[PDB]
């Protein structure tokens, strides 16, 4: 369902408050420490003597409440970027205070605002806090869509509101926000809750904050319509927006008093369920993906390390797949093999990277269909898949499937065959070393023949993401170059991002290749504009493929293959994060690169600033051949 | 007598009315209980021993503010963001709940009458601005001018459709509620610094003080130029002007020591009898000597001024 909470500011007795805010159906109440107005003097004579307890105490509620209900909240008077100096050293004081206490208490997350733009010593008080002893609260930054100053009304004579378009204006907000978290290094242990208004900013902008902590969402209650029944209701443009929040499964927190007293407080919560209740249901890809949000794996290399049977049987789950070869087949032995010369005319076949098998029942019964008389050869080196396709060559396939335990660039086949068929593609086509892998295996190719696939592609696009920016800085090892971690590529199911482009192909290859020296080394070099300014963390990669002449598969997110879903996108990383502007554009080059026991790419941003070459030489990164 | 066994720790606010008679609001702002009362007194000299009260009642919540409504009525600024009207009843032995409304996002800061006698405003941390109907118990309307905190608001003596506000945006404005832009900006002649208090001159109609987060205050001219003096170490948080035909300015602060100030804003008395924040002070109708004042020491002290 969907997580909620209750924002008070006002809390008498918390006994019964927190009885009433769970009657309602809340999951966690939002409250401050120490009453909001009780302000504790420091360094200066006779007040910070003040006697007596400063707080309520911890025994009011057992310890699995203070870690799971509440939320704490920094009181409205501190504020450390003030410009006396008498204000500065007491706000300081009381920060400390208030979050050594949470931290006492094992809050699991506090609240900060920001509501301008210098914040600097309210990041240097916070990372203190962060480094020093252990702990493991979260810091959410409540930061308003829309600044409070242009949400006024214009009622002063002389002081008017801004009637003009000043584009920048509606970038304030993300601006205050990007400046505190680059003052704080990007620490995991802060994220952002945002403040929904009335009045929204175009798409763009929306479009912005994706690709960010976000964690939770506020909605105050002045924001409801009242509906022809009295209840509270929203927008359609509101309603678009949470369903898109839906999606990051962020929590929602309900602030303000209770404008429709008259049909209780928690109809709020009955409408947010409505809606919820009511999105579209997710299709196999996203039920299949489900878990893996922004995970990274490493990338398989097949080529050089045996893959155990669970990958096989992942691999094969995925129909849309195979159904994709058999059609290639079945077309390619019908426009090869008129009807005359059926019963006197048998093809030869052959499987590069047999695997388990699921290609040879596939070609056999596309020979079925097609009526028409085949031979089959299965090579794989893998001797633990060569096992199993013994036991079925023996117990059904019969003498019509010859078993080969060999590497395809050695072996010597016996037969020339005019169809080979393939499934080496990668996550970035190329990546797996097919190109190789084929050229070698194109001596007993007959002349006349055909590859499946015959051709494949390969696409590039920019993408921005802080939280991917930090899974990889996350990813280090001792006794590595702590850099060598930015010079790899990442298999990952991304998620919460933002596409700063339209994809670009970038390298092409095709079979059989009969040019002389073919040469398999690329480069390639690809520019994108930008109409948003913003941040650019990395790149992303896709792929296309063609079995045969109306036959594709695809994993562009515009061409994307209806309900495939064993693939993931590429993750290509930078060293640092380049800003932006708009009207720009971004040039990057790539090159793939290969020398006798080594394939490996290289890449770098060359505008509209330059960036160090990633992966030189494949010193943090090869694939081995 | 019909009371509570204890009054809160924390003393916020003192009025008293023309029969010499006071009104004190308390608030407990540590402890395991968050919530307040209202006192009245008839003996001056007795505070604050509950003992001798003439009367009080519990509140559900923090009281942040108080005031007169004629001769029987209590608007409170309530810290649950209510708006909420007690009435004292014909043996000035109950106080009597008469209304309760949730306007307010968040904590109401100040609350003040006009004088028309049915009018009355409202400010709160929410940024928003209200105006009431203290006759019919609903709002008649909301502006919202400022983008910050609103820290005071003061009914003008002299126009029943005019007041000041102020708040932490550096702004201060000048309402008349018969204007299509009800709002108008003062401006300032020393910006920089936030004001903390606003009050208006008892006599003359177009002037008014404010007091500064520095210990600064100053005298201004509506139409216009500035008279300034600094006097406290902290911020000011708090002026009153005494029943004479000649003023005089009592200032408060957080340095917690008290001042009376000449028309010339020249110091012409000090105390520091307190030993905590003082909130508030009011001066006594029935002896224009006598100066009483409230905090969170929870003294009531009695200050004659040598005027
Ligand atoms: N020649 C072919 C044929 C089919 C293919 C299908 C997809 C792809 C892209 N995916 C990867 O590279 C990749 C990386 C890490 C992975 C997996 C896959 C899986 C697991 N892990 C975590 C570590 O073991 C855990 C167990 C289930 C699967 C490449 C293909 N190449
Ligand atoms: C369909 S999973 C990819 C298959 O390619 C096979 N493969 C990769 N390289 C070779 C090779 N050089 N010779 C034979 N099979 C190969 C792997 O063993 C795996 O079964």
């Amino acid at each position: 369902r969907v997580s909620s909470g209750r924002d008070l500011n006002c809390v008498p007795e918390i006994a019964d408050t927190l009885g009433a805010v769970a009657k309602q159906g809340f999951d966690f109440l939002c409250m401050p420490v120490f009453h909001p107005r009780f302000k504790r003097e420091f360094i200066q004579e006779p007040a910070k003597n003040r006697p007596g307890p400063q707080t309520r105490s911890d025994l009011l509620l057992s310890g699995r409440d203070w870690n799971t209900l509440i939320v704490g909240k920094l009181s409205p008077w501190i504020r450390p970027d003030s410009k006396v100096e008498k204000i500065r050293r007491n706000s300081e004081a009381a920060m400390l205070q208030e979050l050594n206490f949470g931290a006492y208490l094992g809050l699991p997350a506090f609240l900060l605002p920001l509501n301008q733009e210098d914040n600097t010593n309210l990041a240097r008080v916070l990372t203190n806090h962060i480094h020093t002893g252990h702990h493991s609260s979260m810091f959410w930054m409540r930061v308003p869509l829309v600044a409070p100053e242009d949400l006024r009304d214009d009622i002063i004579e002389n002081a008017p509101t801004t009637h003009t378009e000043e584009y920048s204006g509606e970038e304030k907000t993300w601006m205050w926000w990007h400046n505190f978290r680059t003052l704080c290094d990007y620490s995991k242990r802060i994220a952002v809750a945002l403040e929904i208004g009335a009045d929204l900013p175009s798409n763009h902008v929306i479009d912005r904050w994706l690709g960010e902590p976000i964690k939770a969402a506020i909605l105050p209650t002045s924001i409801f319509l009242t509906n022809k029944k009295g209840f509270p209701v929203l927008s359609k443009m509101h309603q678009r927006l949470i369903f898109r929040l839906l999606k990051l499964e962020v929590q929602f927190i309900i602030t303000g008093t209770n404008h429709h007293s008259e049909k209780e407080f928690c109809s709020y919560l009955q409408y947010l369920e409505y809606l919820s209740q009511n999105r579209p249901p997710p299709n196999a890809y996203e039920l299949f993906a489900k878990g893996y949000e922004d995970y990274l794996q490493s990338p398989l290399q097949p080529l050089m390390d045996n893959l155990e049977s669970q990958t096989y049987e992942v691999f094969e789950k995925d129909p849309i797949k195979y159904s994709q070869y058999q059609q290639a087949i079945y077309k390619c032995l019908l426009d090869r093999v008129p009807e005359e010369e059926k019963d006197t005319n048998v093809q030869v076949l052959m499987v590069l990277g047999a695997g388990r098998g699921p290609l040879v029942n596939a070609s056999l019964r596309a020979a079925k269909q097609a009526d028409r008389r085949i031979k089959l050869y299965a090579v794989e080196k893998n001797p633990n898949a060569v096992v199993t396709l013994e036991n079925w060559q023996f117990e059904e396939w019969g003498s019509q499937v010859t078993v080969v335990s060999s590497d395809m660039r050695e072996w010597v086949a016996p037969e020339k065959a005019d169809i080979i068929v393939s499934e080496l593609l990668g996550s970035f086509a190329d990546n797996e070393l097919s190109p190789e892998c084929l050229d070698g295996a194109q001596h007993f190719l007959k002349d006349d023949g055909v590859s499946i696939p015959g051709e494949y592609t390969s696409f590039l696009a920019p993408i921005s993401s802080s939280k991917l920016y930090n899974e990889v800085r996350a990813c280090r090892e001792k006794d590595r170059d702590p850099e060598a971690q930015f010079e790899m590529p990442y298999v990952v199911r991304l998620h919460n991002f933002h596409q700063l482009s339209a994809p670009q192909p970038c390298f092409t290859f095709s079979h059989p290749n009969r040019d002389p020296m073919i040469d398999n080394n690329r480069y390639c070099t690809l520019e994108f504009p930008v109409e948003v300014n913003t941040v650019l963390h990395g790149f992303a990669g896709y792929f296309e493929t063609v079995l045969y002449q109306d036959i594709t598969l695809s994993i562009r997110p515009e061409t994307h293959s209806p309900g495939m879903f064993s693939w993931f996108p590429i993750l290509f990383p930078i060293k640092q994060p380049i800003t932006v502007r708009e009207g720009q554009t971004i040039c990057v080059r790539f090159w793939r690169c290969s020398n006798s026991k080594k394939v490996w790419y290289e890449w770098a941003v060359t505008a509209p600033v330059c960036s160090a070459i990633h992966n030189p030489t494949g010193r943090s990164y090869t694939i081995g051949l | 007598p019909n009371a509570p066994a204890c009054m809160e720790r924390q003393l916020e606010a003192a009025r008293y009315r023309s029969d010499g008679a006071l009104l004190l609001g308390a608030s407990s702002l540590s402890g395991r209980c968050w919530a307040g009362s209202l006192w009245l007194f008839k003996d001056p000299c007795a505070a604050p021993n509950e003992g001798f009260c003439s009367a009080g009642v519990q509140t559900e919540a923090g009281v942040a503010d108080l005031t007169w409504v004629g001769e029987r009525g209590i608007l409170v600024a309530s810290d649950s963001g209510a708006v909420e009207l007690w009435e004292l009843d014909e043996n000035e032995t109950l106080i009597v709940s008469k209304f309760c409304k949730y306007e307010h996002d968040d904590i109401v800061s100040t609350v003040s009458v006009l004088s028309s006698g049915t009018q009355a405003v409202s400010g709160s941390k929410d940024i928003c601005i209200k105006v009431w109907d203290l006759a019919q118990q609903v709002v008649l309307s909301s502006y919202r001018a400022h983008a910050a905190q609103v820290t005071c608001v003061a009914a003008s003596p002299h126009k029943d459709s005019v007041f000041l506000s102020c708040s932490e945006d550096n702004r201060i404005l000048l309402w008349d509620t018969r204007c299509p832009k009800p709002a108008s900006q003062i401006g300032c002649s020393a910006p920089g610094y936030l004001p903390t208090s606003l009050a208006w001159h008892p006599q003359q109609s177009e002037v008014f003080v404010f007091g500064d987060e520095n210990g600064t205050v100053s005298l201004v001219d509506t139409k216009s130029c500035v008279l300034s003096s600094a006097v406290h170490s902290q911020c000011v948080t708090g002026l009153v002007f005494s029943p004479h035909s000649v003023p005089f300015l009592a200032s408060l602060s957080e340095d917690c020591s008290l001042a009376v100030l000449d028309s010339s804003l020249s110091e012409l008395f000090r105390s520091q009898a307190h030993r905590d924040f003082v909130r508030d002070a009011t001066w006594s109708p029935l002896n224009h000597s006598l100066l009483t004042t409230v905090g969170w020491d929870h003294q009531v002290v009695h200050h004659v001024v040598p005027t």
